[PDB]
RNA sequence: UAAUACAGGGUUGAACUGUGGGUUAGUUUCAAUGCCCAAGGCAGAGCACUGGAUUGGAUACCCAGGGAACUGUGCUCCCAUUAAUAAGAAUCA
RNA sequence: AUAAGAAUUAAAUCUUAAAAACAAUUCGUUAAGCAAAGAAGUAGAAAAUAAGA
RNA sequence: AGUUCUAUUGUGUUAGCAUGGUUUCG
């Protein structure tokens, strides 16, 4: 019988794409080139394919062995199966890049030549001309 | 959830308060009376794409800037000729193309708008809450 | 923490930008100067795109700038009068210029309508610009008085192609001489290598447009909910 | 609904509004000749009309009183460019 | 300070006036040192 | 009462730390508090933590 | 100290990945080429003074990029300023 | 100068102390809804 | 020299806020436009003066900073309620709770009762 | 005198309807002299301290300038003639203290009396020291 | 910058006190390194200098070694001389 | 001479050498002079320094 | 603001000590 009377819309429950702390803007170029350290540093999978370098050694591996691969190449074949299996419905990704998304955010400080674009106006302007008389 | 200052003050909004706005609609009654009082006179509604998809996009009002040198140009300076009341409800997005403009402006926002873009109240002419 | 044994005081923006955790410009002091509103006047700086000013009302073929080496110059200065005692017998031979915008669907980038409307030019004499492309098309358009009414019935009625719009204006008559010397196109000339790079900038817009289109969405139909 | 509280509830007190309370008296507080609030009638500057408040201590009408709000009153009514008059009391309960 | 500095800057001082810095090539002061 | 405040100006000056590789403070410490400066409550608005010592003598 | 792992039923590279990141976030590389050669107390002062500005800024945009990560993985939509006045009530 | 006498607000409340509520801001919610009717019905 | 150093000087401007209905009658006297059609209703209702009114917003203190902090102190089972309403931040540090809490309630209450004219712990009780 | 000078800076506030300033016997007796101008829409006296109503108009606030002329480390004073001369052509109130009270320069001017030329409010470009 | 000894200053409170202050030369306590003087004198490192390279060439950058300087109630304040762009009052919740 | 150590952009000077007490690496023990690595957010009071390009 | 006391001292001078780079000894 008793229980929530309200939805359950906590942002914890219901998590959002948003910044919970912010910060004191941060120069436009070295936000840039933080976050490109912070990319490469992740290594961004957006190569020819996850499973192509796995292939790539399984077959240099048999050309460096062409007699006893059986018993050779089987790390490099457990590696390909175990990429097959999870990279093999691989997509590249199609996002904007973190430095856009914090733009959006506002996270960083308009330098001499950084600057925020101004709220559009011709695209939001709506117009409705009615008579008022009588 | 929340990582960032806690304020300690909260301002108060005398422009908004409940005799306030009796006043507001009380004054501005007036003036929409006797304008309907005369005849053929249009009133222009400006509002948001977000906050209307049927209404047009364009109208006799809008000059559609194209070039650099009329960015500063303002977009509705050919209002006056057919319209006698512009109702805004983006005073702050139109803020700097109401500004001085040649015909009554009755704006419609929120305390908070008016608290933050407080030269919202050199364009608007009456204000409904 | 660290003990450097005292602190350092550079005085230049760019050292403080780099020694300070943020060079963020604060609020204005009440009691110092007033708030920013934006009713302010913006900066007077000319508009400049790689270093060109782009200072122009219309695109035309005959738009050029100041550089920085003489340009022949005409030695004199002599403007033909304008004949203004033009009756029928002779309101046949005064010229004329307009300027057109039509917004529809074409094929082949305007390619279609860029060859109807030079043909119509090359037998009617016109003289001017055209500028066709996959959803718009613009012109300037310079000649006899009949010439044009022709050419403007000609692209109110007849083009082979869907037209939702059309426009005229800047309309001038009674010139005693013509600008232009050949009706010729504006042809997109930029390279492959440019319309990938303009692609790739454009598809990084419509991403940021999609991902507030999508929040905006979402909240339309809580809304409705 | 069966423990919470919603705005529709009765009795839904609205912290802003106990917040903002005020106290109706010190609307009047800047109103006197030398500042410290103890003239019998005290008039308040603006522009277009006039503004007198009774400021005696017991809410009593003596000569005093009554010479102050006479010189007031009829300044104000000689005024052209003050178009009104307003009166009103500083007191509490009187 | 202007003028003077720039007498500083340029050296003249460094070479004329004594110090009671010392140094190998400036003039020294004989006397107890006071600022003045 | 009716009485201003006191003026605001201290002997001795500000602190400095002693130039060069010493790290000696020539005048006060690191922890000096200019007459200049807002109130203990405005700069700690939270106060003493729920782990914090009630008392501070040691 | 001198950290110390074992070895059991793990990869030696995992080890000494794992040592790795010790001494990464020890700062013990750093230490190492500082006590190699001479540093200037200014210099020092220059350098500590960078730090202290520097390194905030990356963890705040470390912080940032986890969460761009985490609503991309999960397909998190863009959040909308929270009405009040809004019942908040069951539709049920 | 502690034994100067200048009015004080301590002084005016001491005074009265010895002979404030603060109120809530009304909301004319009926006068509000009448001007919005009257509002709509020139709108119509 | 410096600019923008003149404070209670020329750093701010003290220029008159010029209404749609005194624009217009300035422009109609001078002749500049032909007298307008509404001008007449205007001029009839003029508009209010904002600025006056915008003048006497004042800043408050938020005693519910406190009077939260004592009321979850004294009973910490608080939070529980519309613990998964979003709004209600109950994270250390925060407490910031909605309008319809049982939270703000109470302290609304006792603010009310203290304007009333009673004490901080008789409000409370 | 230094009261006087400090509160010239309260009385120059724009956007406020209200400013405090220290509390002297000269300040208030300057403040009396404004609003039986009326320049000040009031002033309450609170201890240490006096909380001056300013007074507006279109927006803008009545007073529009203060130049000070007697400062502490100068006096500044007139004979009738010479204050004459000096508030030639002048709609401004140039605040006098003589033996007589702080009054306006045209009451000083009336009763011919040596006075002390302390402030001038509203006097737009018109001094010589 | 552990403890201990001797002294400040800052912060908080109680009491006392009662315009007792803000600024400061014909004023003088302190103050990086270097230089002069005195001390010691080979933990480290290190001018001049030596010799092993690069360079048309280097009197340098690189390498090896190195008796100048590196701890003082002394002499002593030159400076990109020390918490900033002098100190105090007023305006702000 | 030579190798090894060391160093270098690469070399060289330099040290040891033929079974090793101190060239270099590993392990113990004292000895000498020397002494901010580790522990403090220039951040958060509304607290804000300089009209313009 | 100043004087006295009160709780606290990464402040300045201090006899000695724990630890450590380096060199040293086998």
């Amino acid at each position: 019988m008793n229980g929530c009377s309200k939805r359950k819309s906590h942002r914890l429950l219901k998590p959002v794409f948003e910044l919970q702390q912010s910060f004191p803007k941060i120069q436009h170029w070295q936000g840039a080139e933080i976050l490109h350290r912070l990319k490469q540093k992740e290594k961004d999978a957006a190569v020819i394919h996850p499973c192509i370098d796995t292939w790539g050694d399984y077959a240099q591996c048999l050309r460096r062995y062409p007699a006893t691969s059986a018993a050779r190449c089987r790390v490099e074949s457990d590696r390909h199966t175990r990429c097959l299996q999870q990279h093999g419905r691989w997509k590249p990704s199609d996002s904007l890049e973190a430095l856009k998304l914090l733009e959006m955010f506002k996270v960083f400080n308009e330098t001499a030549r950084f600057k925020y674009p101004p709220p559009p106006v011709h695209s939001l302007v709506r117009g409705c001309a009615f008579p008022f008389s009588d | 959830m929340n990582f960032n200052r806690i304020p300690t003050r909260l301002s108060t909004h005398y422009v908004c308060d409940p005799y306030t706005t009796l006043m507001h609609y009380r004054r501005t009654f007036k003036f929409l009376q006797a304008l309907k009082a005369k005849p053929n006179c249009r009133a222009l509604c400006l509002g948001n794409k977000n906050q209307v998809i049927s209404w047009p996009k364009h109208f006799d009002g809008l000059t559609v800037v194209t070039s650099a040198v009329a960015a500063q140009s303002s977009i509705l300076s050919s209002a006056s000729v057919y319209y006698s009341l512009i109702i805004c409800l983006d005073p702050v997005l139109f803020a700097k193309h109401l500004y001085r403009i040649n015909v009554p402006v009755l704006g419609v926002c929120t305390p908070r708008e008016i608290h933050e873009h407080p030269e919202i109240l050199k364009v608007i002419d009456y204000l409904l809450p | 923490a660290p003990f450097p044994r005292g602190i350092v005081k550079p005085r230049s923006a760019k050292v403080r930008a780099i020694l300070n955790l943020s060079v963020e410009q604060r609020q204005p002091n009440p009691l110092r100067a007033p708030r920013k509103s934006l009713l302010d006047p913006p900066p007077c700086v000319a508009p400049l795109e790689k270093g060109n000013p782009k200072l122009d009302r219309q695109f035309d073929t005959l738009n050029r700038s100041i550089t920085g080496f003489r340009k022949y110059k005409a030695p004199h200065t002599t403007a033909p009068r304008v004949v203004r005692d033009r009756d029928e017998t002779n309101f046949h031979e005064m010229l004329g210029k307009f300027r057109f915008d039509l917004q529809g669907s074409f094929k082949e980038n305007g390619d279609m309508l860029r060859d109807s409307l030079l043909q119509v030019g090359r037998d009617l004499f016109l003289v001017g610009w055209v500028k066709c492309r996959s959803r718009f098309a613009t012109g300037h358009i310079q000649g006899d008085v009949h010439a044009l009414s022709y050419m403007r019935r000609y692209l109110e009625k007849h083009v082979d192609e869907s037209v939702s719009s059309v426009r005229f204006y800047e309309e001038n008559f009674g010139m005693p001489l013509l600008e232009y010397e050949r009706l010729s196109a504006v042809n997109d000339f930029r390279a492959p290598g440019k319309k990938q790079q303009h692609a790739l900038r454009a598809a990084e817009k419509n991403k940021a447009k999609k991902l507030e289109q999508e929040s905006l969405r979402h909240a339309q139909e809580l809304e409705r909910f | 609904v069966r423990t919470g509280f919603f705005r529709t509830d009765p009795g839904f007190i609205d912290p802003e509004d106990v917040l903002f309370a005020e106290d109706p008296v010190r609307t009047w507080s800047h109103a006197d000749g030398g500042g410290d609030l103890a003239e019998e009638v005290l008039e308040r500057s603006n522009v277009g009309m006039g503004t007198c408040i009774l400021n005696n201590a017991s809410g009593v009408l003596n000569m005093k009183g009554l010479c102050g709000l006479f010189r007031k009153l009829r300044d104000l009514e000689v005024n052209p460019l003050k178009r009104f008059v307003v009166l009103t009391s500083r007191h509490r309960h009187f | 300070c202007s003028d003077r500095k720039r007498k500083i800057l340029n050296g003249t001082e460094y070479i004329r006036r004594k110090s009671s810095h010392r140094g190998r090539i400036k003039r020294g002061s004989q006397a107890p040192a006071f600022k003045r | 009462p009716v009485v201003f405040p006191h003026t605001r100006a201290r002997a001795g000056g500000k602190p400095i730390m002693m130039r060069g590789k010493s790290g000696k403070w020539h005048w006060l410490g690191p922890y000096w508090k200019p007459p200049w400066a807002p109130s203990n409550k405005a700069r700690w608005p939270t106060g003493p933590e729920e782990w914090a010592w009630s008392d501070p003598t040691r | 100290m001198s950290c110390h792992r074992h070895v059991f039923r793990a990869a030696p590279a995992a080890v000494f990945a794992s040592v790795q990141r010790w001494g990464r976030r020890n700062n013990v590389h750093k230490l190492t080429l500082l006590v190699q050669t001479y540093e200037k107390p200014c210099v020092k002062r220059t350098r500590i003074a960078e730090e202290k500005a520097y390194y905030p800024r990356w963890f705040y945009l470390r912080y940032a990029t986890e969460v761009i990560r985490y609503s991309l993985k999960h397909h998190l939509r863009l959040g909308q300023a929270l009405d009040p006045n809004d019942d908040q009530r069951l539709d049920a | 100068k502690h034994l100067d006498h200048v009015p004080t607000e301590r002084a005016r409340q001491l005074a009265e102390q010895r002979s404030r509520v603060k109120l809530e801001k009304e909301k004319f919610l009926r006068d509000c809804m009448r001007e919005q009717e009257n509002l709509a019905a020139l709108f119509t | 020299g410096k600019g923008a150093v003149h404070y209670t000087g020329t750093n701010f401007r003290r220029v008159q806020r010029l209404d749609i209905v005194d624009r217009m009658r300035a422009l109609v006297a001078q002749g500049l436009v032909d007298a307008p059609l509404w001008l007449s209703a205007a001029e009839r209702a003029p508009p209010m003066e904002l600025s006056n009114l915008k003048l006497m917003d004042r800043k408050v203190h938020n005693k519910y900073l406190s009077l939260t902090q004592a009321v979850l102190k004294k009973y910490p089972n608080m939070r529980f309620q519309d613990c998964y309403v979003d709004g209600n931040d109950w994270s250390k540090g925060n407490d910031s709770y909605r309008a319809d809490h049982p939270v703000m309630q109470f302290v609304a209450l006792q603010l009310r009762l203290m304007n009333l004219g009673l004490d901080r712990h008789a409000a409370f009780r | 005198m230094q009261r006087a000078c400090e509160m010239v800076v309260s009385l120059l506030r724009v956007d406020a309807l209200s400013q405090r300033c220290p509390f002297h016997v000269l300040n208030v007796q300057i403040l009396d002299l404004l609003q039986r101008e009326g320049l000040i829409r009031g002033f309450k006296v609170d201890g240490t301290k006096i909380d001056i109503l300013l007074k507006h108009y279109k927006g803008a606030p009545v007073i529009r300038n203060i130049r000070v002329v007697s400062k502490p480390s100068r006096d500044i004073w007139l004979t009738p003639h010479e204050l004459k001369f000096r508030t030639r052509f002048n709609t401004g109130l140039w605040i006098m203290q003589t033996s007589c009270g702080v009054i306006s320069h045209r009451d000083c001017l009336r009763m011919g009396i040596g006075g002390k030329m302390l402030m001038a409010i509203n006097n737009g470009y018109q001094h010589f020291c």
